[PDB]
């Protein structure tokens, strides 16, 4: 089925050529959308008041990343390398060798945030759910270098983060 | 074939092989060879020679009449004598219908342009030869639609390496944008992915 | 040689070329292409800037990633000389103000600025420093800038004995004053000048690093050609197509450019200094809205 | 158990630190060296080792799906404590 | 909203149309931001038996 | 009628604590609207909820005068909510902390960090692995 | 055998006669080049690169290579003539910029595993 | 119609390779070794 | 003396000239600049805080690069950065204009646009949500009041 | 045990949803 | 007769113009190149996945669609039900945030720019939609090779009723001020006129063909997923001019309205992937709980699935018009060959025909109509 948009034939009689003509004279459809303009301004605005006021959000929101860690203090990752053979744009670097006790662990891990994409492949493909991809959104940085995490400053954002993104997680878990 | 297994439809692929057969029939002397694939996809492998003749043909033909040209396209294979092969997919909205039509060249033959059959196939063509290096004879105006100004190379080519041969900064000493041979901080980590234990017998070739 | 520094790449702009230098003054006229030259290789740079970070912003985008440092430091203060020289294995020099101050004069811009930066570079352990005067620094000169000049120099060889001291004469560039100062006045004939090409003196600078027998060798760094004042003003005026610095700069300019045929020069560093006439028309393109001048040798 | 260097720097978890030598040192000049004050390891350490009176015991993390992988951990040896592959805690059968 | 009564009606008849029929601001109407727990069934071919791969 | 937002906001300038407190509130949030106290955070700020408002600004957070170690005063930022409050504040859930808290772990930190960009605090990212290759020491007795 | 198409030449002459063209424009067209674009160097620089550039393809003996080259040409010619470029390309085939390069085996041995 | 032409063909000219990435590589044409692990 | 004083009040008063009002252009050169367009929406009015919509490059304060910079633009975009008048402040949005981003190991990519013209703001995302490059606006308001001229003047 | 649970249209659907242009004349000849 | 360059989505223009008329039109093209057909031959199936929300980044889960259907194809599967309803009710919604991008961008290229926000507002809405959905604002990846990535929230369909009862008078507001404004008209009427033939020819798709009176839709000809299943009027134009193609993408809107709704209606339950786990990754409580689900679990995130040889062309009905992928897989797990055609490369070509004989302010307006999106163009 389809439908015609600029098919009709305008009538010929002398009323509707009165009332056209009327309309070019007096400038009927100007003065409409100058009436649309003037209702349109008599009612609430949608803007919000940043930063005191923030836009809604999920619990699948993707931000800046983090690395978790069990409850009784040991970091979840295994250095596995799933999320950095998953990453798109190559942004994970991950090097390991065994512990003090002979735990496989992680010697380094840096996440290129000049790189990342934030499609959140690596915390989809991470089995233990050590990288998430946290709830913040505000970390912009003065200079190129602090946008280069590495261990340190990811368990950093894990220990900071950690009481809402486990309750984004939570919330989330059921859907995955 | 259980709900996860794509449905197959014979109807089409029957319609698709008979115009293949009548094709072929019509058009000896520059088709090489027809195909029906397994999702109703006809492809028609002709020569060189013919790309003028039988597109005319499917653009005015009664019983064909492809008349949009969806996509024009190059794929690179160089393991072939013959390097590149050319792409051509036709629509018909008459019959409702898609095709494809498959030839082949190399770095120094050229190939006729199809300009004059169908319009649209002009900045496709010029984009083939900015990123494989095909010439197009015949051309109302052949250049670099997508690279840079004095570019050297084609990069869609296999044998040309993905982060290229130069990189643009700016120097104060000239203070202008200058290019410099590449120079990366952290190679592109190449990934071994692709495993034994072939998965597709349906597809195994003969062991010469 | 502490690993570290070990040359790495092809000399780019993310290679490893092994050298740490801390460029004292490097945001004015020889300050960026002294950094940029550095930097162009993938060495290290320390920047330490006592004016507003805005100002330093444009030397930035001359280094790779963490290749450039910027540090606050101020002349009056060793602490900040010993912090900001303490891991570089280079130090070079630029610290120099053409004008009195009601802070810093002349005596302490030349003469106990570098004193205590040779000073503490010898106490870190610095290896190479590099010290720069004026080509006609002379104890007995009229003018307060060269009698400094030449204190300044006597100064930083007393207390770095492998100091490298570079005399250039009149550099003239993009932003120099030499061309710009002589097109803005919109008397001669007895006076000649030896200007020196801006990128020229940045890559004398920069063999002299990489060379390992200028220790304590002291450089002049001098044009090709020789020019009577008043006919380089008339080419400087015929190239901006126009018809023909309180006290001390009308003085060291009525000066005539000294001769020092004993000292080692660009020459003997694998440079062919460029003449005035290729660059000049580079420099005084934006004076606007063939004959060059006649030299003596 | 966060260690300081000889020069005087933080150790971190993974032993990183730069030498008197080091010209990198320059970078935390006028800033701060980013280190995890909480060791992984001195953390699991101070686990109690759990006791269960099964020759194979199951492990899962705790939380179920929000956890690492299930296995399984023989504790016939009687000389050590059987060790979690994923979490690092132990658990050894009731001697004595 | 909380708009009086006459900017309602100059606002009506200004525009054309009933405004507070169809508001574009989102109010209490909207979905809670905490829901129950889902239970997300499983698929077809989830079978314990008669379910062999060769032939799905 | 007139007189009813008249009284309004009479009410609304006697609900700030006066014209100090008004004249603060409008200098500081550009936002001088009453709501019911949520809760008290324990860096200083304060969070108010007022359902009569549309999805947006039914939710807002008066920032402390002075957190760790500057004086926010005039210079706020939205890093500075902690992370229990960042979860309420973006609609993420309807339970503030204070109905039910995050639960506790020791490895949480206990001293939320704002934005420590361009500060003597800010990350310098460096190498976490140790040397690679080890060089030989030559022995220090002379071979004759 | 070894029967190929053609593309504008049949023989090493008339690829020979194109590339002759193709070097009287290119040498008409580099002062106004010089002039337009503002360039710092001089027309004799412009003219001797175009012979550099020239020469660096003189050990070519296929016609059909010869006039693909040809082609090339003729194509960065009319990107220069219509000001479709900038300084920055005109100025990208001096290397101004990059160091140069050393050439004898101590010097290659100094600086690098680079044969 | 044809040339004819009885030549090695020679495309090093039109690919944009810069002439030290020609002259100093060395390629290696081979069929790659079983991984031992499977 | 008064001098400082007098030299840091005026200080102050520029200052807050300066970032009270910030003039931006923003060069829409891929999907960062949707989400530039919806901080210019009426749910956030980049206008409110007094920065403008779409000001002209003559009389633009602080420039906003917003998608990937292509070898072929790197130029224009550098033209541009020097055609800017008085002090002029640069913000990067997005990974592709940080550092390449998912286009890093790409033949025809300016490898971050801190390459070409020097940065003051970083804003990190793929794409920086609106308030991501709102916060980063912010962020260059309080570094603007942090810088001192007239007293750097002053000392010198 | 528990029962499957996911997002669903209520029972009996959703509302009629208006779709169709609708502008009317204010009326004056 | 002068030649200028308006140099710097972003564009550069050569054109001559004698006079006030337009002679001929130049668009160089390639200032937002990246080279995505060929990084794509660098990463898996899944791992390319994401380029498409690059490519036209106004209407993206239509791009996730077509690359999903042609991999699909290769693959010789079937999602599930739910999951296709799912795509098309995105599809249609996403088709609203393109049209809406579209009508707006050339109002405000004309200099309307009110209407601007008030769709921007509603596009904010929309955005909240793909957000709760899959986390992400705008690149959503949320339409996967297998179905979608995750079910819906418990509480996104109520939402999106709500949100699509009230969205008719806001395209009743913008026809208030555009479609009957004389000013409008002037700019639009009879402006960029293309033959039917002509259309055909120069290879134009979507609204451009309908523009010009040709009867021809990809979701009514060819549909692709549930889109024979829901009921919807494909608008018409007579004249072929800008009024005309304006015209038709509000009538778009409003069917997208209505298949919205009839999608919102017919929901049906099951899963959301298909139940194969050698392409679609199992959940994570059985890959933490069964060794089959672990093992392909990690095949599936470190290697990917190999896609059977052979080459297929696969095109849809984006909001642009018809938006095809030529995927040529070698039987690994990363695509031999990836073309992408957009709809804008054949606009933009044919850009030159349709401003012959304009004035220099028409060309703005042609742009316009033409929805061009630079992404898509240089890809
Ligand atoms: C014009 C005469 C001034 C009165 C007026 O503007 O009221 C318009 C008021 C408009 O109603 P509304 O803005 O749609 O309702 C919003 C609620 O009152 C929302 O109520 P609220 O809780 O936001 O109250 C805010 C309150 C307090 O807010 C303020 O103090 C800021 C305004 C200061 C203005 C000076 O505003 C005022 O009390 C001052 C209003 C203007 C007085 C001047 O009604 C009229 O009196 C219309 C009269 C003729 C209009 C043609
Ligand atoms: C009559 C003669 C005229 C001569 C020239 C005068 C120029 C025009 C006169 C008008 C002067 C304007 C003064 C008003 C400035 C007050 C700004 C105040 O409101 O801001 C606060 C104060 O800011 C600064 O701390 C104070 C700067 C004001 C200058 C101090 C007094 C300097 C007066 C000296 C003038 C003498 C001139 C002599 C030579 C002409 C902090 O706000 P801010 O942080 O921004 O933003 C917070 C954002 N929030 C709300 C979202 C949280
Ligand atoms: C309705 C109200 C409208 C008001 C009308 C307009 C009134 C204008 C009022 C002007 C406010 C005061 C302006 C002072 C700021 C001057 C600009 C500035 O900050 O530049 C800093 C600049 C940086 O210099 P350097 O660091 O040494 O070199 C850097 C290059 N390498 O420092 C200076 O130049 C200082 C200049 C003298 C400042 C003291 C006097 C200021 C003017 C007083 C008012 C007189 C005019 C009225
Ligand atoms: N005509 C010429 O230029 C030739 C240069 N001379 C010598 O070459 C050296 C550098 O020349 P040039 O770059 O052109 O001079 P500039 O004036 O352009 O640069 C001077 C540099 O030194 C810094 N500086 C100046 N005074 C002080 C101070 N009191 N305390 C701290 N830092 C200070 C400046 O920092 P800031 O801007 O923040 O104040 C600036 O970075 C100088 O030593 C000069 O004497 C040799 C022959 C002539
Ligand atoms: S979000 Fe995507 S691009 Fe970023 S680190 Fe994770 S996998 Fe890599
Ligand atoms: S996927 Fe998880 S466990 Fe594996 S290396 Fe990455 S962060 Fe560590
Ligand atoms: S990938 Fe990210 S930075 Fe690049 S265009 Fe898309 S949203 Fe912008
Ligand atoms: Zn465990």
């Amino acid at each position: 089925t389809y439908k015609f948009v600029n098919m009709r034939e305008p009538s010929m009689d002398m009323k509707s050529v009165t009332d056209r003509a009327a309309q070019t004279l007096l400038w009927t459809e100007l003065v409409r959308g100058l009436g649309m303009t003037l209702s349109y301004l008599f009612r609430e605005p949608a803007t919000i008041n940043y930063p005191f006021e923030k836009g809604p959000l999920s619990p699948r929101f993707r931000g800046e990343h983090a690395l978790r860690r069990y409850p009784s203090g040991e970091e979840r990752c295994i250095a596995c390398k799933l999320c950095e053979a998953v990453c798109p744009a190559q942004a994970i670097t991950i090097e390991a060798e065994p512990r003090a006790d002979g735990s496989r662990r992680t010697t380094r891990y840096d996440i290129d945030m000049t790189k990342c994409i934030y499609c959140g492949f690596c915390q989809e493909a991470c089995p233990v759910d050590a990288i998430v991809e946290g709830p913040n959104f505000e970390f912009s940085t003065e200079t190129h270098e602090e946008l280069l995490y590495n261990k340190e400053k990811l368990l950093n954002n894990g220990d900071k983060w950690e009481a809402e993104i486990a309750a984004n997680i939570q919330a989330d878990y059921l859907y995955r | 074939t259980r709900p996860t297994i794509r449905p197959r439809n014979d109807v089409v692929h029957k319609q698709l092989s008979a115009f293949g057969q009548y094709v072929a029939e019509i058009l000896p002397k520059y088709v090489q060879q027809v195909q029906v694939s397994c999702f109703n996809e006809l492809e028609i492998f002709i020569h060189p020679d013919g790309v003028i003749p039988v597109l005319t043909f499917l653009r005015d033909h009664t019983n064909a009449q492809f008349k949009s040209l969806a996509d024009l396209t190059a794929v690179d294979v160089p393991t072939r004598q013959n390097r590149f092969e050319i792409v051509y997919n036709l629509l018909s909205l008459r019959f409702n219908s898609r095709i494809r039509v498959k030839t082949y060249t190399d770095e120094l033959t050229p190939i006729e342009s199809s300009v004059t059959v169908y319009k649209a196939a002009n900045w496709y063509e010029r984009e083939i030869w900015d990123m494989f290096g095909v010439f197009f004879a015949n051309h109302p105006d052949l250049r670099r639609i997508l690279t840079d100004y004095g570019f050297e190379g084609h990069p869609f080519r296999k044998d040309f390496p993905l982060s290229g041969y130069v990189e643009l900064r700016y120097d104060d000493e000239v203070k202008r944008v200058v290019a410099e041979p590449v120079e990366l901080a952290q190679e592109f980590r190449k990934f071994d992915l692709n495993s034994p234990w072939e998965a597709f017998p349906a597809y195994r070739q003969p062991p010469e | 040689l502490h690993h570290a520094l070990i040359p790495h790449g092809k000399g780019g702009r993310s290679s490893v070329s092994g050298i740490v230098a801390t460029v004292f003054g490097a945001t004015g006229f020889l300050g960026r292409y002294v950094v940029n030259h550095l930097g162009r290789m993938g060495s290290q740079v320390i920047v330490p800037y006592r004016c507003e970070p805005y100002d330093t912003m444009h030397l930035r985008p001359m280094g790779d990633l963490g290749q450039i440092i910027f540090m606050e430091w101020n002349g009056k203060d060793k602490d900040s000389i010993r912090k900001v020289v303490e891991h570089s294995n280079v130090v070079i020099n630029l610290v120099g103000r053409e004008w009195e101050t009601k802070n810093f004069d002349f005596e302490d811009v030349f003469v106990k600025i570098p004193h205590a930066i040779a000073q503490v570079s010898k106490e870190a352990g610095v290896e190479k420093l590099i010290h720069i005067s004026h080509l006609n620094a002379d104890i007995k000169s009229p003018s307060r800038y060269l009698r400094s000049k030449a204190v300044g120099e006597k100064e930083v060889r007393a207390a770095f004995p492998e100091a490298t001291i570079i005399k250039p004469s009149d550099i003239f560039g993009r932003e120099d004053r030499f061309l710009n100062y002589f097109a803005s006045m919109r008397l001669g004939k007895e006076t000649v000048k030896q200007p020196v090409y801006i990128v020229d003196v940045s890559k004398g600078i920069i063999n002299a690093i990489k060379d390992p027998d200028a220790k304590g060798k002291t450089f002049a760094f001098v044009g090709p050609n020789r020019y009577l004042l008043f006919d380089l003003v008339q080419y400087i005026f015929a190239v901006a197509y126009r018809p023909f610095t309180t006290r001390d700069k009308v003085e060291r300019v009525h000066m005539s450019d000294m001769t020092l045929p004993h000292l080692p020069g660009l020459e003997d560093l694998g440079i062919q200094a460029t003449p005035l006439e290729l660059k000049a028309i580079e420099v005084l393109r934006r004076h606007r809205t063939v004959k060059p001048a006649k030299t003596v040798n | 158990g966060v260690r300081t260097s000889p020069t005087g720097e933080k150790v971190t978890h993974t032993g990183q630190a730069y030498d008197d030598g080091d010209y990198r040192r320059v970078r935390f000049s006028d800033r701060q060296k980013e280190v995890n004050e909480n060791f992984a390891i001195d953390l699991i350490a101070e686990q109690p080792v759990s006791e269960v009176g099964s020759r194979v015991i199951s492990c899962d993390g705790g939380g179920g799906a929000l956890g690492h992988p299930r296995v399984y951990i023989n504790l016939d040896k009687e000389t050590k404590t059987g060790t979690c592959g994923y979490c690092g805690l132990q658990f050894r059968q009731p001697h004595h | 909203a909380s708009a009086t009564r006459v900017i309602q009606l100059l606002r009506n008849w200004a525009s054309g149309r009933d405004l507070q029929a169809k508001l574009q601001l989102r109010y209490q109407e909207i979905s809670k931001r905490t829901q129950p727990p889902p239970k997300l069934p499983v698929g077809p071919s989830h079978k314990l038996s008669n379910n062999y791969y060769c032939t799905r | 009628e007139l007189v009813q937002v008249l009284r309004r906001g009479l009410q609304q300038v006697s609900g700030h604590g006066g014209l100090r407190g008004y004249l603060r509130v409008l200098f500081r949030a550009n936002d001088v609207r009453v709501g019911t106290l949520v809760g008290e955070d324990k860096y200083g700020n304060k969070y108010y909820e007022d359902n009569k408002q549309f999805f947006g600004r039914h939710r807002w957070v008066i920032y402390t005068t002075e957190m760790n170690g500057r004086d926010t005063f005039w210079d706020v930022d939205g890093s500075m909510v902690p992370p229990e409050w960042h979860r309420w504040l973006h609609c993420m859930t309807d339970d503030p902390p204070t109905t039910k808290p995050p639960t506790a772990r020791k490895y949480i930190w206990t001293n939320h960090k704002f934005n420590v960009s361009g500060t003597p605090q800010q990350y310098v990212p460096y190498s976490t692995t140790r040397k690679k290759i080890q060089e030989w020491v030559p022995p220090s007795t002379p071979y004759k | 055998g070894t029967s190929v198409k053609p593309i504008f030449s049949r023989d090493m002459n008339e690829a020979k006669r194109r590339v002759r063209e193709l070097y009287r424009a290119w040498y008409r067209e580099v002062p106004n080049t010089v002039h337009l674009f503002q360039l710092d160097i001089s027309v004799k620089q412009g003219r001797d690169k175009v012979r550099e550039m020239f020469m660096k393809n003189a050990h070519v003996t296929d016609p059909r290579v010869v006039d693909l080259l040809v082609i090339k040409g003729k194509m960065e010619l009319e990107e220069t003539i219509n000001v479709w470029k900038q300084r920055t390309h005109i100025m990208r085939f001096f290397h101004e910029t990059e160091a140069p390069r050393p050439t004898d085996f101590l010097s290659k041995f100094y600086v690098g595993h680079d044969p | 119609q044809l040339i004819a032409v009885d030549e090695k063909l020679d495309i090093t000219t039109l690919t944009g390779v810069p002439e030290e990435h020609i002259k100093t590589r060395k390629v290696r044409i081979f069929v790659p070794a079983r991984n031992n692990m499977q | 003396s008064r001098g400082e004083y007098v030299v840091a009040k005026l200080d102050d008063l520029v200052n807050w000239a300066r970032r009270s009002s910030l003039w931006p252009m923003t060069f829409g050169l891929a999907c960062c600049a949707v989400e530039m367009m919806h901080m210019a929406a009426p749910r956030y009015d980049m206008d409110r805080f007094g920065v403008v919509f779409r000001a002209s490059p003559r009389q633009s304060d602080v420039m906003i690069v917003a998608g990937t910079l292509t070898n072929k633009m790197a130029p224009a975009l550098r033209k541009v950065y020097d055609q800017m008048p008085e002090p002029r402040y640069v913000v990067s949005m997005g990974s592709c204009a940080n550092g390449g981003g998912y286009y890093h190991y790409s033949y025809s990519v300016v490898r971050g646009c801190d390459r070409i013209v020097p940065v003051d703001i970083y804003v990190p995302g793929c794409p920086p949500t609106a308030e991501a490059l709102l916060y980063g606006i912010l962020q260059l308001q309080r570094k603007i009041k942090r810088e001192k001229r007239l007293r750097i003047w002053y000392r010198r | 045990a528990s029962k499957v649970k996911q997002d669903m249209p209520p029972p009996g659907g959703y509302g009629p949803i208006d779709y169709k242009r609708n502008l009317p004349r204010r009326g004056l000849s | 007769n002068l030649t200028l360059n308006f140099g710097p989505g972003v564009l550069r223009l050569v054109m001559e113009l004698s006079g006030e008329m337009v002679r001929k039109c130049d668009p160089h093209i390639g200032l937002l190149h990246r080279g995505t057909e060929k990084l794509i031959e660098y990463k898996t199936y899944l791992q390319a996945l994401p380029y498409f929300d690059r490519l036209d980044y106004v209407s993206m889960m239509c791009n996730e669609q077509a690359y999903s259907l042609a991999v699909e194809k290769l693959l010789n599967i079937q999602p599930p039900p739910r999951a296709q309803w799912i795509r098309v009710l995105f599809g249609e919604i996403t088709r609203l945030l393109n049209h809406i991008m579209a009508v707006t961008t050339h109002a405000l290229d004309i200099g309307a720019m009110t209407p601007f926000f008030w769709m921007f507002e509603e596009r904010e809405k929309m955005f909240e939609f793909y957000e709760r959905v899959s986390g992400a604002r705008m690149h959503a990846a949320y339409i996967r090779p297998g179905g979608v990535h995750q079910d819906l929230p418990l509480g996104l369909l109520d939402d999106i009723y709500e949100f699509s009862k009230n969205f008719s008078f806001r395209i009743d507001e913008l026809e208030e001020m555009l479609t009957n404004n004389r000013i409008w008209r002037n700019r639009t009427v009879d402006i960029g006129v293309v033959t039917a033939e002509d259309a055909l020819n120069y290879g134009f798709s979507g609204v451009m063909l309908r523009g010009s009176g040709i009867q021809w839709d990809l979701r009514k000809t060819q549909p692709y997923d549930v889109y024979d299943q829901v009921e919807f009027d494909v608008p018409i134009g007579s004249r072929g001019d800008c009024y005309d193609r304006y015209l038709c993408r509000v009538e778009e809107m409003r069917q997208s309205l209505r298949i919205i709704s009839q999608c919102l209606n017919k929901m049906p339950p099951g899963e959301i992937k298909v139940d194969d786990a050698k392409v679609s990754p199992p959940k994570r409580a059985e890959m933490k709980t069964s060794m089959e689900s672990l093992i392909h679990h990690f095949k599936l995130y470190t290697e990917g699935y190999q896609v059977p040889p052979g080459a297929t062309y696969t095109a849809i009905e984006a909001p642009k018009g018809e938006f095809g992928v030529y995927l040529v897989s070698d039987g690994s797990s990363r695509p031999y060959r990836c073309k992408i055609k957009a709809p804008g490369f054949a606009h933009l070509a044919g850009l030159d025909k349709m401003s012959k004989g304009h004035m220099l302010a028409d060309v703005v307006a042609i742009i316009g109509t033409q929805d061009i999106v630079f992404g898509e163009v240089d890809r």
